[PDB]
This record gives C-alpha cells, structure tokens and sequence, in this order.
C-alpha cells in the first residue's frame, strides 16, 4: 500500500477513536535501527563509537515502487566484470534485504490509518533509504567513462538491424575495432571484459567457450527486444504505443473544449505565450487599425512647439498633417522598439546625420485627429532618445542612415488613468534642443521604419484593435480577414488560437497518412456536417451531392486545415468558415484517438517494412566490406 | 495561538522548532497519476 | 487480470464450446447492474488518490468535512469465476479473488474523490504561496535559518486572505507533512522529529555529492528516445519509394519576390521574352462578368499553376514606388488573374491565343510619402488566392494554367502610359494549402527517396525551393534528430562521442576502398576528430546535410550510418551522463546553495528572534 | 524479478565464490523446450522432421512483462468477433500458458543471482517467446482495415460528451450512417458485427436482446471512463494529472540547475542548437559589433591588387577606406550567405550587371586598419564568386540586382591557427578579369545587401562577440543593451539563454493563470526577494512599501517575463534585472510543480465545466438534426 | 438475434460511458528486462 | 555522532603529536626476493 506505520496506544486492538494511536519508530521495531542493519556493500562505519543510538521515523513503500528500485539495481549488473576490476561493490545491495515486513494500521492520518489494517507491509527509514540510493549512484559515478567507452563499440559499426539480420566474422570486425578505437580506451586494456560484457546486451554477439566449444545466446534483455522487433507485416510493437500517446499528449495540452467553446471564455485562461510582431506605420491603412490615430492627411498646417522630458531637458519638434500617432489606451501592456536602419530621411536642407529622435507620450482631453495648436496637447513628455548616424547606400549620391533601436515599454499600471475622457497617445518624431523650421521638416513623424512589438503581460487578449477580458472562442472561427491579421495586434485572440490549433493540427498528421480524397477518421467529423448542412434550407438555391462528394470535399477541407491553421479565422474559407464544422471537428479527434487499439495505417506499414529492409540490405553492403579489407586468416 | 490556560499543543511562534531545508528532503506532495486508460483497463 | 466477469449456464468445459459463458450481473453474487473486473494497477493508483486528500486531514476535519475515509478497497467485491473480455478468451482464463465493482458504486467513489479535491481548491494555493515565498527546498546539501525569523515573516509578507492567518497549526503540521526540513516542537515530552511522510519519493530527487540526480538523467533520455522514435528513423534514412502522406509534414510558409528571381533556377515560371516589341491589350470579366481591361508585354512573368501541390497564394506591394508619368498607382487597381491555355506562354503574342480567362480577386491602392523626398508609396496588401486543382478540374493533359498579378482598370490602358510588365515586383507570401502533397525542385511527385535527397541541393535552389517540398520536410525531421543528439551530447570541440563515430567507419573504409581519384591515407587520429567536427557541423546546421559539395555529409553512407547508429546509442545507455555534464551540475548546485545560505542569513538578521 | 536463471555447479558454495553458478540452459528444464510447448495457434509445425531438437538459453519475465504483454491481448479480444468471422486465431494465446514456474537462483550477473533464490519464477526461451509476440502481431495485421472501418462510424457523428447526456433515436442514427458510409466499407459487409463491438467500447450504446425485451450496460471499460470524466465541479482526473506534468517535464529540459548557476560552466554544457539570423553590415553601427574592422575613410589612399583561387587563375580588384570587413578569428565557425538581391549599386560609368562578386580571405600580420598599399595583405586566396543578373524593378528606370547565394563557411581547423600574431579577414565586392579603374567603381565593398549567418560550431559560444570557453549565466542578466542584441552573433550566450530559458516560460503559463495584478504561486518567489533587498541599509533613498504594493511588483513583473522571456536579459530592465530575483524565481518553479496536488486553478475550472454544457448543447441542437430528418416508424 | 434496424436499442451518450479501446500501453525496454 | 563546531574538543599540537601516516616503505626488489 502506502502511508506510514501507526501503531497502537495503550492496549492491544483498543483503537476505537483517531487520538489512540501513534506513529511508529525505529524504537518500537529495533531491526529497523542502525545497529542491526545487514552492513553488506560496507556502508555504515564499524565504529561503535560513530554509531547514533537515535530514532528515527518509519515509513511504508509501495508494491509498484519496489519493482522500480529493484531494477535500479540491475543497471550496475550490466558492468560487474569491470567493477571487480575496479574493485568496488562487490556484493550487491539487493534492496530487499534493507526491508522489513511489519503488519499494522498504516495510512498518511491517524483518522484514515485507523480504518485500514494491512498484514506484512514492507517498512524503511529515511536514513536507510539514502544510503541505498547512494550505494547505486554512487557506483554510478565511477562507470562514468567505463560507459561512454562501451557505447561507443555498440555504435562504431552497425550492430543493430532494423529487421532481418546479418553475419560478419568476428576475426575481421575486431581488427577493425583494434585499427580504430582511441588509444585512450578502456577496451584496449580490458577486452575480456568488454567482450563478456556487450554480449550480455547484445544475442548477436556470441564468444566461444574454449574448453567445448559451445555458442550460446547471452542477451538478458530476450524480452525487452522482442516488442522491439518488427513482425513481416507490421511496424514493431514498442513505437505504436509511444506514437499513439504522443498524440494524445498534443490533444489535451490543447485542451479540446476551450479552442471548441461557444460560451464566454476569460483572458487569463485563454492567453498563452506570445509572439514578437513587425509593421510597418506610414504603409498601414489609417481606417484598418484603431491603435492608429492620425492626424487628417494634407492638413498643412505648421505649428511649433516646447517639450520637457524626464528631467525637463527641454527638446523642441514640430507637428503638420499626416503625423500618425498611436491610440496608446487599450494596448494591453506593451513594448515597442523601433529600428530605423536603412532608410534615408536625407531631405534638401536638413539632413539627419548628427539629430536625436525620440518617443513622446501624449496626454490630454482634446481628441488628437482634432489638433491645431499647444493647448490641445495636454500634458506631453519624451520618454526616450538616440542618435543618428549615416553611411552611403546601393542608390548613389544620397546617404542612408546607420541601425537604430529606440525603445520604450508600456504599461498603464504606472500613469494611474482614472478619467476616461484622459487620452493617450504616443508619437516618435524628430526631437532637437531648437525649433525648427516647418518648411525644411516636411516629415510628418519619423513613422517609416520597421517596429518591433513584444507584449509585456500574458493575461491580457486582444481583439479586432481592443481589449477585452471575456473572448467566445466559437465566433473566432472565420472572423477575419487577411488585412485583419496584418494589422492585429501582436497579443490578438486569434494569433493565440491558432497556436493552440496548431497542436490539434499536428496530432492528426501523427495519425492520418492519407492521400487525395482519401476519406480519414478524422475526415468524417466534418463529412456529417456537411450532410445535414447541405440538406437544410438554407440561404440560397438548395443544390444535392451524393456521399462520395461529401467525402472528398470534407476530405480537401481537412487537410487544408493541417496544410495551413490559419485559414480557420479567414472570412470566406471553402468550409471553415463554418463555426460549426470546426466544433464538431475537435471532438472528432478524441473518439478516434481513444478507440485505436495498437495500428498505424495501412500505407505505413507497406512503407516501414520495404524501407527497412534497404537498411538490412545497406547495412550487410557496409559489412562485406570489412570482411574485404580486413581477411579472415 | 494558545486559547487555554494550559498548553500542551505545539508552540509554533515558541522555541526549539527547527527549519533545515534539505536536499534529501524536496518537497513534494502527488504531481501526476499514471491514470492513463490502456493501464487502466 | 482485467475485463468483465463472467459466468456459465451449460456443462461445457472444452476451450472454444460454443455457447458456455455468458456475462455475470449484479445478482450472482431491485437494481441489478452488471460488473467489471478492476485491476491491480488501477487499484494502486485510486489508492494513491486517497493518500492526497489526508495531507490536508487537519485543515478539513477543522471545517467539518469529509469525516471518514473514502477507503477505495473496501468498496470492492471479491469473486472467483470466469473472467476476461470475449467469451472465446474468458473460456480459457478463471482466476481467483478477482475484485470487482458496479458501474454506479465506481462512479459514486471517483465523485466523492473529485468533489472533495474541489473544495480544497483554494487551500492549496495558500500552502504553495507559503512554501514558495521563501525558499523551502535546496538542490544540495542543506540550509538552515532560525524559525521566530521565518514565522515573523510570514506574518509580514502573507495576504490577509490567506487562510494560514486564521488556521495557523494545521497549515504547520501540513507543511510538515511533506518537507522534512522542518520540524515541531513536541512541548508534551521536548522532542523534534522528522513528521515528512514522501521519503521515498524524495530520494530520487536528490543529488549524490558525485552524480547528477536520478530523476533528470531518465527523464533526460526519456525526452532523446521520444524524439528519435517520433522523428521515425527508418523513413528518413530509406532507399526506396515513399509515398508522400508517409513522408510529408506539416510545413512552413515561404517569402518570395518574383521579379527578384532566376527564370531557369524557379522551374515554376513562365516567362515572355524581353524585347520581343509586342504590346497587346485584352479584356477579361470578373466573378460579376464586369470586364476588364488589361495590357501585356514582353517582360511579362506567371507562374505555371500545373503541377504546384495546391497552395495559397498572397501577395504584399508595400513600400513599391510604381509611379509614372501619367499613370498615378493611386485611385488604381490590381488582382490576380488566371490564364488557361493550350499555347506556351512563350508563345503569346495575340488575344485569342489566351484561351479562357478570369480574375479571382482585386483590390485598391493607396499612395503615401516615404523617407525620401518627393516619392509615393503604396500601402499594405493582401490580396490571395488558395488554389485547389478539383474546381478548375482538368481536363485535357495539354490544357495549362497560368496565374498572374498585374493592374485592371475599366478603361482600355494605353500601353504607352505605363511600362511595368506586372506587379510581381513585390513580396510575396505562398502557404502550402494541403498536406498530402510534396514536390521537389518545383516538379511534383508520389514517391520520393529520402536517401537521394543527399546532396542535390545547392543554396540558392534550396532559396528558390517551393514551402512544401521534400528536402524542408527532411530537415525538420533531421533536425528533431538533432535536438535529439543535443539533449544527449556533450562532447565539446574537437572530441569523439558515441553520436559521431559512425562518421568515422564510413570514412575509415571509405579510405581503403578503390574508386576515382588519388588516395590520401590518415591516421585514425585525424579521421575521428574530423568525424566529430562534421558532426557538430550538421548539429549546428540540419539543412547542411542536403547540401551540394558538403565536406561529409553530402555522402549518403554518413548520414545512414549516423542515423542508424542513433538509435543503438541511446537504447544501450544505462541511467549514464556525461562527465562535464556532472561536474558542472554539482559546482552550481554548490554554489546555489551558497546563495540561499546567504539569503537565508539575510533574513534572520533581518527578523530576529528573542 | 528480471535476469537469468542461473544453476549452481559450485556445490560449495555461499556468497561471492569463485564458480559456484553456470546458466541454466533448455536441457535443464525440459518443459521449456520446443517439441513441449502447447501448439494452440499451431504457429509450430507438427511433422517430426522440422524441429531444431537443439537447446536454448532461459530468461526471466517479470511483473511488468505479464501485465502488460497479457493486457495486450484485449485490443484482439476488443474485436473477437470479426477474427472469427475471419477465422484466424480460434484460441487465445494466454500468455500465462507457455511460462514454466521455477525456484533457482535469479539475477543478470551471477555475482547477484548468487544470494537471490526466489520461487515460481516465470522462465521462457528466446524462440517461444519470440513466437509468442508474432501470434499476437499478425493480427493485427489482419484487423487493420476494420480498425479503420470501425473508427470512421464513430467520429462520423459525436458520440461522446464532455458533460451530461443527450439522447437520440436508434432508428434515426441507425438509418444517418446507412447512406453516408463508404461503400466498400467492412460494416456494410458484416453489420451485427459492427453492432456488437461498439457496445463493447461504448457504455451509451445498447442492443436490446431479443430473447427478453431486455437491455444493459456493455462497455467492459467501465472503470476507466470514470478516470476521464468531469465531475460537474472540476475538470477529469485524467489530464489534471497530466497538464502538470508536462510542466515538470519542460522544467527537467531547462535544467534550472544551470540557468541559476553563479559559477563558471563549460560552453559544452550551456549550449544549445543555434538559428539562422539576419545582419546588414553597411548599416551596422561600427562600434556595437565589436567583430567588424574598418579601414578609415576620407585618407585619399586607393589602389588595387590581384589575388588567384584554388584554380590558380588570378582576379583583378580594388580597395580603399570604409571598407567592412569580419574577424574571422574567434567566431566559432560560422557560414556565411550573402543575396545581393534587392540592391542598385550602378555608377556612372560602371553598371554591376555581367560582372562577378566573392567573397576573400586574407592573412597577415599587419592588422587591417593600417592597409594602405599593396604588400600589406600577406595571404590572401578568393575562396567562392558569382555573377550578377540584374532585371528592372518598380522604382522607375532604375534596375536592381536579383537573388545571389554568395555562399561560404569558415572553418578554423582548415585554415589550422598556428602563429598568435596572425590576422584573418573576409571581404565581398566586385572582381573581374581585367582591372578596374579606381573611379569608374566608388563603392568602398559591396557590404550594402543582405547577409544571412548561421552558426557551425555547437557546443561553442561566444558572449558580446568574443568566443570563451567557461561561461557564467548570471553575468548575462540585464546587461545586453537592445542595441548590444541586436549587433550580437547567432552563437551567442543571450541567444542560447534566451530560449532554454523560455522554456520555463511555457510551464508557468500552462501552471498558472494569474490576470491582472493579482499574486500567484509563481509570482510570489520574487514578492519575497523585494523586501529584503528593500529593509535593508544601504546606498541611495530606501523606499518603503507595503507587502500589498510589493507584491502587486512582483505580479505584474512576472507577467512581463512571460510576453518576452529575453526581457531579463536588457540592460536596465524593470524589475527583472537583479540576479536575487532571476534566482527566486527559477528555482521556486521545480518546487511550486512538486507540490500541486492534482489540483485546477479557480479560475480555470469553472471555464472548463461552462465550456463543457455549451459543447452538450451544442451535440443536442446537431442530434435533433437527425431526428427531423431521419424519422422513425 | 440482434435487431439493428429494429425499437428497443439505446443509443444515450454519457460523459460516463466515455469511450476507449486501447490507446497505448508502457513498453520502455528498461521497464521490461 | 560528533560536532564538528561544537565546544569540548581540544586543538594542542605538539612535538610528541606531529603528524605523519605512510611516506614510504623499504620495497627493495633484493628485499624482497
Ligand atoms: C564486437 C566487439 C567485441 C569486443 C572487441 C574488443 C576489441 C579489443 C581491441 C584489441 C585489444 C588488444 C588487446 C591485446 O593486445
Ligand atoms: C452508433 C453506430 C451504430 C452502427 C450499427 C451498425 C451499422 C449499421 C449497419 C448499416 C447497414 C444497414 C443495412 C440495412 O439493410
Ligand atoms: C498565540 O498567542 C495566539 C496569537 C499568535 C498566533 C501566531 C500568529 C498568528 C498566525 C500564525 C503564524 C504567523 C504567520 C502566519
């Protein structure tokens, strides 16, 4: 079972309530106390003077923890011939002798244990138990090198084969070993033992007995390789199972039910890791974005203005039609860097080489598109500034500005918004310790260069622009547009969504190896509903196709999702755009996962087998060749 | 803590407790169960 | 065992009588229901999902819940017949004591199980809140700090909501429950000692003063085989036809701008000869019938819609000058338009030579101003098209498909107002539309050989390859076989490992055999430094296998050998890591817990005790 | 247990004797013999004269093999039906009927099969038991396509529920898969087949037994369902135990050992495999990367020199300042590819098109920076070139280059580093045949283009450009500018930080979903770090905070670690820039995973089981679907 | 004996009479010996 | 079973006391025969 030993107070079997009870200690079983252990492997000191005489607690092992502790053993087993060499260990732990089998109530309270009377349970103290898990890895650090060694003889030559097998004399294959291994190797000064010990892994390899020439199969792992061998008709044995989970792994991190639920669904629960994303800001259609807003193009109209920033160090920019600043509320966050590296801005009177630009952040009541003087700013600083610098480009005769990484986090939770009608807005633009002069700074912004965006917060979703904390994951289903995605926000629903599709995408692909048309398990979730679909009365002339048609059309919709996820959240997609197909979609895939019963498809194993064979039949081409170059006597 | 006049509790603000966080004993308490279904039957 | 019980009527006994068993209710043993066979797997599993709830028995018992055990053995029954899943195999399998339940009272057990974890839902976090404040678990050796200190921070730092401020000894005593590093005084007689009950299950998670713990090195491994098997070893290393919806993968979208590219390198294009002085103009109708009115030219670019794969296609014109003299790309328009043809498009000089033709979707320009002075810029597009080979459902072997983007106004263009043959100056995106497809060198294909894929590739082909094509799909999966040596690996520059000296075979009889050229002999030396440095050369890089003129792994045998030999080198490892592996792992343990030593001190010099 | 069996020949003998064991062989124990074993299957031929009449070694099957090599049987036994209705396999092959129970001793080695006497151990031989596994295996071969056959009539239409119970009339289903099925499917062959194996595997569907007007239960795994399904309080059992696991696992990966580590560590050990990246050396600021030397420009200094290839035919060029070039020394060998694409590069009298560009290495003492004649070069070789195509672009009358693969990758070991005063540069520009008059070309290289650089090396790293062999994580935390990034390597220590790193960040998202400033158990490690580093004496003015101000730092701190894990590594970042707080947390996210106990957020749970009823009206509105369209009599 | 096409089946979909065959079983060649 | 740090131990070193476990012994292979 499990738990820890409690005995009895008091009397013998008075245990009527949980306060008559009491944990066991080494005390009240003495065998299980260091004076008594079975000191084979040498580990306690003989010492009677380095010896506790304290107590300590008990504690009970599990049936299915003993087989897994028993077998650690047996790791060591597997190089024995070189630690008598090295002369450590000599007699194994054998950790059922450090057990002892006690009967009693046992439990993890004195309430439940109480209920629970067990005969011979297995019992252990902390301290012991150290010292038996030590015993193993402690040896195991002395294998350390001995280890690499041998798997490196395993995988010199092909000694495994995919199926089938192969043949080569011994007298050749070690002439080659002696022609190859490092100098530095254990094998060239141990051999015997080497030999003895590979031919406990390995049934090929078989050494002869020379006082009655005997060979005889070694492996002690007969077992272990027979789910590891293929049959002539199917893959082996041991992979399906650990391919079939491997799907089911992807399934369930991707949680079926929240990627395929029609209710309101919270941010923190649906929002997972995001993506960095780049834009462009002058080539954005102004009316795509609502995070943009824009001063009216071909406003010309000039007005100057002073700007203090983090310590006041005045900064002087002008502002004019066509200045595009960000609507910096409902952004969830944030973190912009800019990289202005490549572009020129070299105008006919002003040139860039040797300014500073900036971020500023605007504050104010005023609607922003509606600007036309310094009492509409509100309150404004800069929050951060670099340099320019020039070089000459591919186009001769004009320059080209160096790389640049201007940067600035936001985050809301620090400038305390407590008024709606307070707006903030954020331009970068040229920022200088002068006023300059509109008709030589043409430039609206400094908006012309690629900009990097990473969220600074993994709770908050976005959608369509905004921000909000309930998402229904069902109307996400063919929502947007291609120009949609461009523009969403790094931190949008659907970006989400699509990674957490992706998965379920990947897990059918593990399964599925069909071809065109090819009617799937896990095409047939959405052939149902296009039968009824189809049959309804919908908007439109009612128009009939046979099963077959059904078929193959849900059939090119499957793969197209595998092919690419996003064409789930795309307006118009041949079926997708279904929100139901993609409900009844998820909840295929879990039936068809949970009823395989250890196949692959029929393709696969027509392919395995075929294809592993080449190797056997490469691998005895690579073999004949040592037997060559390397004669046999 | 004590809400009587005689304590024969465990003083958990009193003396002699002791905090020796160790390697041999990482917290734990029952992360995952093998409640796969194959196994299961 | 494990099935469903079972019970005979007739008196047969021979294995395969026909009809001799038939299941066993409830009854034989109102309601009668019928029963299953539980295992012992399943049984020390449930088990062990009590043993979670009595970590909190204090805590519940002081809110009065949950007041006897669930005791799952109890609520089985014990019987002794046949036993299994189909009659003709329960025939020959009787075993005794067998336990077994009713549906309904397994139902009712795993309910009280989940229903009693519900409410608990909140207590926990506060316990994990308290264990992880401050450092309650060290990687080696042991810590130590004095408890006034720790508690009067406790006080100092805990929510006011959190339940240890209104149920303190319970929270101690679960505390204590699983970490053994602290202990209670026992005022009634003075002692302390250790309360933790996961001892066992702690062992394994610890260090050995000389080796790393157990429990990474086979998890380790567990995560190298995973990814070798998943990666499907024999496929990728064959010598044979495989069908594609075996070797396909999920792929990747591919970057592209047309007019930037190799007409003869892009097998995929069409292209009408430069200078040819043929300017012709045609008219072409919407999915409306609206017509439109187009102009082409030599210097024209499409792209060969036959034998493509089905793919999506969306192209992106930002940041594109396409100004002119009397022709504004503002207020225009452009779209994808489809050409279906008999005739070369090496041969196209006429109108009626086009055969039939349609536009699939258009769109709008917008013009900005740019970083340099006195240019105009076009905005963002997305204008697409996803191909599917069944609607436009070919007919005829010699009938081909051309698709092209160019401007289509309303109004017949004169040639002479605009001298761009196309807009396919613009980057491209193309996503692959299916997943049951794979081509190579932009010619589509059923069955590929994964082996000669070695090698035939040079850079700029692999560039100008389409996104679904054989040789990304072979990296992706050679490249989770080399995560896989990663995860494994640790020989440093210039050191043989167990994961490169396959290489040093093939090479080794490589050199001794007889064939073109010079022979140029070395030491073995030599051959397994150079083994090593190729393979750390394609871990660094997978692609770098398929490439044309690649110091070793351009050679087929290499990549077979090192692929085969993978799987051997993981399989034969014994709960083994590597030296440096181990020798780091334990300095910075070391040294971590020097850091929470100090922490720690901070802290009871901060907080002191009376 | 496991092993061999061994025998004892020493007669003598305890512990540790010379030769007391010998194997036990087939001779031994006669029961284990191929004439002996049970022919059910018949998989062993009975004409005399085919059987080895040879002895085999014995090996031992242990409690796992049993369990799981028996529990294999039922997913035959799953589909009993069609096999007999297929005739293969009349008898099950009960794996428990080839074993022979013996007592002897037991064990891999004899050193340890030498104390270790147990009783009734299971023992076969490689051939029985290697027939044994081939019986199980060919059928599923035989089953393969009505494993498919049965999956597809279940993902057809859903069949199971998160949540609850819907309902459907049997006549109405029944008559929905008779014309949507494939009509070469096995259930239109065999049909009652088909009806009895779903009740088998599915507890909703029921066959009325004619005899009695009866009806029950029938899914033989009753107790399983219970394990995957919701209670209609919290999420199933099942995955609770495995959406935590998971976390535990990509921790394991991470290794949080290293990742908090304040002692040097070999690159070996810290690497990870490395990405492509992305440079434009024109552009690049001279002084952040650190790799590149650069010749002075406006000297007046130019001139030309003439350097062969490995084909000996000799090249004509130019030089003078500006010129870029890459230290190739101490980059930890990279490969280079550089697409001219997308570039003009045409001069007034020099167009680039027809000519050829590649790439140049050079050696020498004199540094790079002093070159000003010709004989200052040393070694030089021209090791890759290419022609130039150019077409036309959109950018009126102006032609552009198209795609280029100047490929190359640099290798150390090739070019075998001997002497310390030696100095190795890369150049690309234009060569030709003929020499080129200094001003007909003016452009300094031909650097102005694309570059795309991948590391070589992998268990080698550089840090801020230059290439160590120890590394130490925490000198990385907060001290690569955003500039310093970017300017960076791809072999770097931020990069490989970067991502083993965000690891991590994937297991806490999945563990924890915290919303907006609120505490968590993962964000509670750095809410303890602040208020000692706050209490304490020291520099500056000590602020002082309450712990619901301090930990609402750490709650939104740990939130901006998630978006962008490489935030940590920025110089002057936030709040994650002291190593203290990197250490909290990283280690505190081993413990906060070891110690859940199957538990569910509070949050999440509630949106699961709201998600769950949604889906079950959702299957009822589609069941109904059926009913009016599929009536019944 | 079993009428397919005929009343008195069930058919009742239960999140309890959830539906498995035999997804996959543990066959790591260490825990098989 | 002993403190490291604790008091009760004594540190006096001395003539008679001075260390010394094996240096070397007297292997001669005439020694030894
Ligand atoms: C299949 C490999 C079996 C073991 C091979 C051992 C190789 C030993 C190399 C030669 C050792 C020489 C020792 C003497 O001289
Ligand atoms: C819920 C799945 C029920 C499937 C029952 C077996 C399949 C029905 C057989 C279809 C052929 C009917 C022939 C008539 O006549
Ligand atoms: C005893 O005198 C009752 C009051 C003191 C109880 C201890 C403080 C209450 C909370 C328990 C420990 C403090 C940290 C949670």
């Amino acid at each position: 079972p499990g738990g820890v030993p409690w005995i009895a107070v008091g009397d013998e079997t008075s245990v009527t309530s949980p306060g008559a009870l009491r944990r066991m200690t080494s005390k009240d079983i003495p065998e299980t106390a260091i004076i008594n252990t079975d000191n084979s492997s040498g580990a306690v000191p003989s010492e009677s003077a380095l010896v506790p005489y304290i107590d300590e607690p008990l504690v009970v092992v599990t049936e299915h923890a003993i087989t897994n502790f028993t077998k650690a053993e047996m790791a060591l087993e597997f190089n024995r011939e070189f630690l008598d060499k090295m002369r450590v260990l000599s007699v194994s732990p054998k950790y059922s002798d450090l057990l002892t089998y006690v009967d009693c109530y046992v439990g993890v309270s004195a309430r439940q244990a109480l209920n629970n009377f067990q005969k011979q349970v297995p019992v252990i103290t902390p301290t012991r138990q150290t010292m038996y898990v030590d015993s193993i890895q402690a040896a195991l650090k002395a294998l350390e090198k001995w280890e690499i060694d041998l798997r490196v003889a395993q995988t010199l030559l092909p000694t495994n084969v995919p199926i089938g097998e192969v043949s080569c004399p011994m007298q050749s294959v070690v002439k080659l070993l002696d022609d190859q291994l490092p100098d530095d190797s254990l094998i060239r000064r141990y051999p015997k033992e080497a030999a003895v010990a590979l031919a406990k892994r390995n049934g090929g390899i078989q050494w002869m007995d020379v006082s009655e020439g005997t060979v005889m199969n070694e492996a002690v792992n007969a077992v272990a390789a027979s789910a590891l061998a293929p049959s002539a008709s199917a893959p082996p044995l041991e992979e399906k199972s650990k391919l079939t989970e491997q799907a089911m792994d992807l399934v369930t991190a991707a949680e079926p039910e929240i990627i395929a639920s029609l209710v309101p669904v919270p941010a923190p629960v649906f929002a997972i890791p995001p993506k960095p994303a780049d834009y462009n800001v002058r080539t954005l259609r102004i009316d795509e974005a609502t995070w943009l807003r824009m001063i009216p193009k071909s406003m010309n109209t000039p007005f100057q203005i002073q700007v203090t920033d983090n310590t006041g160090t005045n900064w002087h920019l002008n502002l004019r039609g066509g200045t595009r600043v960000v609507n910096l509320d409902q952004i969830a966050p944030m973190r912009f860097v800019l990289d202005l590296g490549g572009k020129s801005y070299k105008e006919t009177s002003w040139d860039p080489n040797g300014k500073k630009v900036g971020f500023i952040v605007f504050q104010s009541k005023i609607p922003f598109e509606l600007w036309t003087a310094a009492s509409q700013i509100g309150q404004a600083t800069v929050v951060n500034y670099v340099q320019l610098y020039a070089e000459d480009s591919s186009f001769t005769a004009q320059s080209i500005i160096a790389t640049t990484s201007l940067a600035y986090n936001y985050e809301p939770e620090q400038l305390n918004k407590t008024d709606p009608e307070m707006n903030y807005y954020l331009l970068a633009t040229f920022i200088d310790s002068a006023a300059i002069t509109p008709t030589n700074m043409t430039q609206p912004d400094v908006w012309d260069a690629l900009l990097t965006m990473s969220p600074l917060s993994a709770g908050e979703v976005t959608v369509k622009g905004a921000v909000v904390s309930e998402v229904v994951p069902a109307d996400l289903i063919g929502s947007y547009t291609p120009e949609s995605l461009n523009t969403s926000l790094p931190n949008d629903a659907a970006r989400c969504m699509i990674d957490r599709a992706s998965k379920i995408a990947e897990a059918i692909k593990i399964d599925d190896d069909a071809g065109p048309d090819e009617y799937s398990p896990n095409s047939v979730p959405i052939q149902g509903q296009l039968a009824i679909s189809q049959l309804e009365t919908g908007y439109g002339v009612r128009i009939f196709n046979p099963k077959g048609i059904l078929s193959k059309i849900a059939s090119r919709a499957m793969q197209a999702f595998i092919g690419d996820p996003s064409t789930i959240i795309t307006q118009a997609a041949p079926v997708l755009s279904d929100k139901n197909n993609w409900i009844a979609l998820a909840q295929g895939v879990k039936t068809s996962l949970r009823t395989k019963s250890l196949s692959a498809g029929v393709k696969t194993a027509v392919s395995k087998l075929s294809s592993s064979e080449s190797i056997q039949n490469w691998t005895q081409g690579f073999l004949d060749k040592v037997s060559a170059h390397f004669p046999a006597p | 803590g004590n809400a009587s006049s005689i304590v024969q509790t465990i003083n958990v603000t009193g003396d002699g407790n002791v905090f020796k966080p160790s390697a041999e004993t990482s917290s734990t308490a029952v992360p995952s169960l093998s409640l796969s279904p194959g196994m299961l039957n």
